[PDB]
């Protein structure tokens, strides 16, 4: 009867809160570092460019 | 064959041993025929004859 606001109306940063499992989804906090490799194939020369 | 009015543009240069570089040269040929390219320096050596 006293429970208050859940974390997912009061999570800062916008996260959203769920449960089974428990989740926090879209937390607009901090970075991400991104490696790609890339083959040979997907380049064009710049002769053929 | 003349050729005149010519120019040269490298589009790309890599010294990877396997002819990495690539040029263009645009010419203005004075009729149809054959010609034969060469390098005047020992540095670069050109893979088509």
């Amino acid at each position: 009867k006293e429970r208050g606001a859940s974390l997912q109306h009061t999570a800062p940063f916008g996260c959203q809160i769920a449960t089974n499992p428990v989740r926090a989804v879209n937390c607009a906090v901090g970075n991400m570092p991104i490696s790609i490799d890339i083959p040979e194939a997907a380049f064009t020369r710049v002769v053929d460019a | 064959p003349s050729l005149t009015d010519m120019s040269c543009e490298v589009p790309a240069c890599t010294h990877s041993s396997d002819f990495g570089g690539v040029a263009v040269i645009k010419y203005a040929a004075s009729k149809k025929g054959k010609c034969a390219v060469h390098s005047m320096t020992n540095a670069v050596t050109i893979r088509e004859a």
